[PDB]
């Protein structure tokens, strides 16, 4: 499998509320875009039977600035791995920056566990604008933008085949998150040849102090042993559904999954949960497959 | 069946206009009407939301079938080009804009200019006294190009009014050239001109029909 | 019976020291308060504990197991005389033994009142402390008479003991033991007196050591104490979250919903275990510490309480509200006797802090997590307030749910001074308890009661444990931009948002008292009075300085606050409040903030979120910095008043004011000329010398001293240093907004 490289600028990626926005984005945001364009193109009965093929998976948002970036491990270092806090004045001034850290570089994935505390590089500044609506007198909303600079890209790793190359190629001329009606979500698809020789520790078999990402959800069956002696971080993601027959826009059920970079100790399974409020002619399904890293 | 029709053109400003934004933002003083720009570089960029609310307003008065009382409800023959929250036959439209940036900086610096925007002095008469409220505004420069992107796509299922939709987009872009664009254009500040109006297909499914 | 009277013995064990200062009696501090309390009251059990304590022995009127022997072990934990003749010092300074050694400071035993002026410590007061003070014992007289000592009247004594005795020293001995106040010495030792009685009772042991515990060296080495602490998360995210612009009225009521939640933790947990309010050590904002005992029955109490306190917080809320406990056993020898290294004192807090960072990232578990991922709701109309669909009702125009339902009614209820804790009527804050106000008419009162500003001239039949929270408000929230205009016409429809947050508080807190190898500087009472003295200024003293100004404090605490209102005085009041904290600490603890201006009628979800990034961006230099509008004016915080506000702001209010109106547009070319600075430096200097000389001949030449003082200062403030040009640029920008509209 290969990987896709794309960048964003002057876009919008909300989180929780329409007026609020963040830098990265969840993993289920990409999967919800390929299904919408499959019915419009003419292959709805072909993309549904491809995502549930086990070997086909997706990733979350990862920055790309002169090298790939990886999230920090949750829980590391522990109380014994970290150095002894002899002087509390010199430890509290550097331990707070590790909690607010976003992502780590590709050359610091092996030295962070031995003792390395530094400030993360600033990706982009948060910019916001304002609009209104004349001929109404009674509407004033606030929206934000994600204007990236200093060469900031958000690559994605998927399973390259003879059908995926024709699906995500037309996505750059559309939108992905934020105000799509204005033109927030366009990117530039860039393909290469030989992937990175360093980030090749992705497997789904053994479980020897691994770490699952992509903000996946564990299976409903095995959970007592997988969650035991582990860590996670609950998030928040909800919203209305996409349909054309219903005239009420029902609110979908929330799916408080985990976060990226959560360490565990047992191989998960990764199933497909069905979320249906009342009734819909289509089918709302969740993806987010876990990906383990050897660390 | 499914393709992306891109109308690559160059918006040449024949007259300096003005676009308002947030108070005390993208500048240093909340006076002389601060023009919104780019948060990274000092390039007066134009937002894509101004072209969505202006092109649809001027379109609902030449090709409509219902009294335009509120957006997403005025008629139906033109609501499929932007969006509609009440109708359920279609979710959004078939036109996507983009924040055009000033790409005329490759040759503007050779002439030797100071700033990209200037301050204009205006006032008004209260019809009973002399000069009333000596205000001031901020305008941009003319003879500047912009990279405008007009993406058009078909929904395959409703592939029957393709030729009917081409005469509407061409008429909407031509009518915009004969009217102001932005803000405070009643005195003669807007009036743009879509220079080099050409179309291309970057996909491989639908051939090029017309050019202008 | 045997336990209710024990709580009063640890509070009045040194009450005779105050009477000894006024009335000339040379005998013993343990004998003055014994005979004085027996005259007003009439009890025999408490008369034996106050009588003998130190240098008295007295093996009479006792059997084998009497509640009078555990009062000596708990008294030595808070610490580190016979006839009196002189006084060394009168309440030593706490900040003086913290950090470096500067000028000597001396407090004054005044009256803790909101309307009274604070007693700043300085070298003006007499350090000899003459034995008099006819006002320290006059107040305590009628309030002590007629008072039943039972279970229902056990918490009302603590609300008065610290009302005027907060500036009274306890056991003035040399310099190491002198800064411990009497209000904090008797309050901290009350919790240790109950932990000893509960440790021997659960393990099956009586007071076999008659007449002075001879096993004092063996008892201090055995771990028989427990340090519990919680960390309430979801304060800056649940409160600062809104989707509509018309919901700005319930902003004050929303911040008070989580303020009383932390106070309920220190009430139901202390009463279910079998204790009182002796464990209250700085409660407010989800950060508090509780001392217990290393037993076996008290351990199962906190485990069962945390499983039921988060049960009812799952159906009404989602997952942003969670309380993570943190226990940590320790020994009594870590704060006394040997062990002079700071590692022995910091080891107690590390045993209860490593699990906090682990439990927060491991909240819910099996089965319980499946409650949120059930799937049964089929609603389509949300509330657009708290992003939750539960019990929808129409009151204004949209559909109000259940969480934000009581916030609108509570907004017009904060003005009530007294509160009544009900069961199923009001804002739900606990399992089966609510909270609501009352117009001074108690018609129910089932649980307890919590009030405020209860200090002086308020000690009748109220019966309510007062807290520390603001209450001074103005009128609404979405209208300060319109009332920011006087009569001549100045200012526009804007507002400023500042978030004051003191620094040097989370770090150097446990080992910040080391300065001499003799004293250990590890007494728990030394750290208790350090956080209590600063907690009085960031909450109570804020309402006192709020006079003659229109403001509205939001979320009062000793960490981070939230101010909003007209920007015509917040800018001048933010730097003025810091000047009062430097004199209080003798210039030892820095302070930071973040003044942020936005537009009118803006959503709080992004307005209050962008004003907090200025404090994080100002940490690039060191620890003392602040930002103004954007992220470019990052000075040194204190440098803003010593240069910009000093001469660059005072010597300009009457120089260019005479050239206003007719020449107001002449200042616009000055703030714009300093914009293009990274281009060419040689051209930026020659161009400035042209537009500046034109302001001397065009103006009135009758007064030579009108522009001469402004021309010389403007040339030196611009051509002197690269970083100095930012001071003159910000000073000229603030003068434009002063006179406008
Ligand atoms: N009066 C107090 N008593 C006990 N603990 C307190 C008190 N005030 C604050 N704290 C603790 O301090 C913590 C907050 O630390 P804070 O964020 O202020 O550190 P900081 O000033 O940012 O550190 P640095 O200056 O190194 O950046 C809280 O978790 C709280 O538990």
């Amino acid at each position: 499998y290969k990987l896709y490289i794309m960048t964003f600028q002057n876009a919008h990626f909300g989180s929780g509320t329409l007026d609020s926005s963040k830098l990265t984005f969840s993993a289920d945001r990409i999967f919800s875009a390929l299904v919408l364009e499959s019915l419009k193109m003419g292959k709805l009965d072909a993309f549904l039977a491809e995502a549930n093929q086990d070997k086909f998976t997706l990733t979350d948002a990862f920055p790309f600035q002169f090298g790939p970036f990886l999230p920090k491990p949750i829980g590391y270092p522990k109380h014994d791995q970290i150095d002894q806090s002899v002087d509390v004045k010199e430890v509290r001034r550097q331990a707070k920056l590790s909690k607010k850290l976003q992502f780590l570089a590709l050359e610091n994935v092996d030295d962070y566990l031995n003792g390395e505390l530094f400030e993360n590089e600033e990706h982009a500044v948060i910019d916001t604008v304002t609009k209104n609506q004349p001929h109404k007198d009674g509407n004033l909303y606030q929206v934000a933008t994600t204007r990236f600079s200093n060469d900031t890209s958000l690559y994605v790793i998927a399973n390259e085949s003879d059908l995926l190359n024709e699906l995500m190629s037309s996505l750059q001329y559309s939108g992905l998150g934020g105000k799509r009606s204005s033109g927030f979500g366009r990117f530039e698809l860039d393909i290469q040849n030989i992937p990175l020789e360093l980030s090749d520790r992705l497997t789904k078999n053994h479980s020897d102090k691994v770490m699952s990402l992509t903000t996946a959800l564990p299976v409903d069956a095995d959970l007592e042993e997988a969650m035991e002696d582990g860590h996670y971080l609950l998030t928040k993601s909800s919203g209305f559904a996409f349909s054309h027959a219903t005239n009420e826009n029902y609110r979908k059920q929330d799916l408080y999954k985990f976060a990226s970079g959560s360490t565990f100790s047992k191989t998960f399974e990764g199933q497909i949960v069905d979320v249906r409020p009342l009734d819909f002619p289509h089918a709302v399904l969740n993806y987010a497959k876990p990906l383990f890293f050897k660390l | 069946t499914f393709a992306k029709i891109k109308f690559s053109a160059q918006i040449r400003l024949e007259t300096g206009l003005h676009i308002g934004g947030s108070d005390a933002f993208a500048a240093i003083g909340a006076i002389a009407s601060p023009v919104i720009k780019d948060p990274i570089t000092n390039i007066p960029i134009i937002p894509g939301s101004s072209l969505k609310g202006k092109m649809r307003t001027l379109l609902a008065k030449v090709y409509n079938e219902k009294v335009a009382e509120k957006p997403s409800d005025d008629s139906d023959i033109l609501s499929r080009l932007f969006g509609n929250s009440k109708d359920k036959r279609f979710k959004m439209g078939r036109l996507i804009f983009r924040d055009a940036f000033l790409s005329n900086a490759d040759e503007l610096d050779s002439l030797g200019v100071r700033s990209y925007t200037e301050v204009k002095f205006e006032n008004t008469i209260d019809r009973i006294t002399a000069e009333a409220n000596p205000r001031q505004i901020e305008r941009a420069i003319r003879n500047s190009t912009f990279d405008f992107e007009l993406i058009y796509e078909i929904t395959d299922e409703n592939e029957n009014q393709v030729e009917e939709d081409f005469k509407v987009i061409r008429d909407g872009l031509k009518l915009l050239e004969l009217d102001y664009l932005g803000g405070s254009g009643s005195r003669g500040y807007g009036k743009v001109a879509f220079e080099k109006l050409k179309a291309t297909t970057v996909f491989g499914n639908y051939d090029v029909k017309t050019l202008n | 019976k045997e336990k209710i009277d024990l709580f009063y013995g640890a509070l009045l064990h040194d009450i005779g020291k105050v009477i000894q200062r006024a009335t000339g009696e040379r005998k013993k501090h343990a004998l003055v308060g014994a005979d004085w309390f027996d005259e007003i009251a009439d009890n025999q059990v408490i008369s034996d504990q106050i009588r003998y304590h130190m240098a008295n022995y007295q093996s009479d009127k006792l059997g084998n197991d009497h509640l009078a022997y555990i009062t000596y072990i708990a008294d030595n934990i808070a610490s580190g005389s016979a006839k009196i003749w002189d006084t060394y010092t009168n309440q030593a300074d706490i900040f003086n033994v913290f950090g470096a050694q500067t000028d000597k400071r001396y407090f004054k035993p005044t009256v803790l009142n909101l309307k009274s002026k604070p007693n700043f410590a300085s070298a003006t007061y007499e350090p000899f402390s003459k034995g008099d003070y006819a006002a320290i014992a006059t107040r305590i007289k009628n309030e002590l008479a007629e008072f039943e000592f039972n279970q229902a009247q056990i918490d009302s004594l603590l609300n008065l003991f610290e009302a005027i005795l907060s500036f009274v020293p306890s056991s003035t001995n040399s310099k190491e033991i002198a800064d411990i106040s009497l209000a904090e010495h008797s309050r901290l030792t009350a919790a240790f007196a109950l932990a000893i009685y509960d440790y021997l009772e659960d393990k099956g042991r009586h007071n076999y050591k008659e007449d002075l515990f001879t096993k004092a060296s063996a008892f201090y080495e055995e771990e028989a104490f427990l340090l519990a602490s919680f960390d309430l998360s979801g304060i800056q995210d649940f409160i600062y979250n809104i989707a509509t612009s018309g919901a700005a009225k319930q902003l004050k009521a929303r911040s008070l919903y989580l303020d009383f939640m932390s106070e309920y933790i220190a009430d139901s947990l202390l009463d279910k275990l079998g204790l009182n309010r002796a464990n209250l050590l700085y409660v407010g904002g989800g950060h508090a510490y509780f001392v217990l005992a290393n037993t076996e029955k008290t351990v199962e109490t906190l485990v069962q309480f945390e499983k039921d306190f988060n049960q009812f917080l799952l159906a009404n809320f989602q997952t942003r509200l969670y309380v993570a406990f943190g226990w940590g056993s320790f020994a009594a020898k870590d704060i006394m006797s040997e062990l002079n290294s700071p590692e022995s004192y910091r080891q107690i807090y590390q045993k209860a802090s490593r699990m906090i960072s682990e439990k927060k990232i491991s909240r819910y578990d099996y089965r319980t997590l499946m409650l949120l991922n059930r799937g049964g709701k089929s609603s389509e109309r949300e509330c657009e307030i708290c992003h939750s669909v539960e019990n929808l009702v129409s009151y204004h125009d949209q559909k109000v749910c259940d969480i934000c339902r009581g916030l609108y009614q509570f907004s017009k209820e904060i003005a009530h001074d007294h509160f009544i804790i009900t069961e199923n009527e009001g804002l739900p804050i606990g399992p089966n308890a609510c909270l609501k106000g009352v117009a001074f008419e108690k018609l129910s009162q089932e649980s307890f009661s919590r009030v405020y500003v209860k200090n002086d001239y308020k000690a009748g039949t109220i019966k309510a444990t007062h807290v520390f929270v603001g209450d001074y408000q103005c009128d609404e929230i979405h209208k300060y931009a319109a009332l920011s205009k006087n009569e001549d016409g100045l200012g526009i429809k804007r507002l400023a948002v500042v978030r004051l947050d003191v620094d040097d508080l989370g770090a150097a807190f446990m080992a910040g008292f080391s300065r001499q190898g003799n004293g250990q500087y590890s007494t728990l009472s030394r750290s208790a009075t350090f956080s209590r003295s600063m907690s009085l200024f960031f909450k109570v003293y804020i309402n006192q300085f709020a006079s003659d100004k229109k403001l509205s404090i939001i979320y009062a605490g000793g960490d981070d606050v939230f101010a909003i209102g007209s920007w015509q005085d917040i800018i001048a009041f933010t730097v003025e409040l810091r000047q009062n904290f430097i004199k209080w600490t003798n210039g030892k603890l820095t302070l930071s903030a973040g003044i942020g201006l936005f537009a009118d009628k803006t959503p709080i979800s992004l307005m209050a979120h962008q004003t907090g990034e200025l404090e994080e961006a100002a940490k690039g230099n060191e620890k003392d910095s602040i930002s103004l509008f954007s992220s470019d004016y990052t000075f040194k915080f204190d440098r803003f008043i010593t240069n910009v506000y000093d001469d660059k702001l005072e010597q300009i209010r009457y120089f260019f004011n005479h050239q206003d109106e007719r020449g107001k547009n002449f200042i616009y070319k000055l703030i714009e000329l300093l914009r293009n600075y990274e281009s060419e430096e040689k051209m930026n200097v020659a161009r400035l010398a042209y537009y500046l000389t034109r302001l001397e001949e065009l103006t009135d030449k009758d007064e030579r001293d009108k522009f001469k003082q402004f021309k010389k200062l403007f040339f030196k403030w611009y051509t002197n240093n690269e970083s100095d040009r930012k001071e003159a640029e910000l000073a000229l920008l603030l003068y434009v907004y002063e006179i406008r509209k």
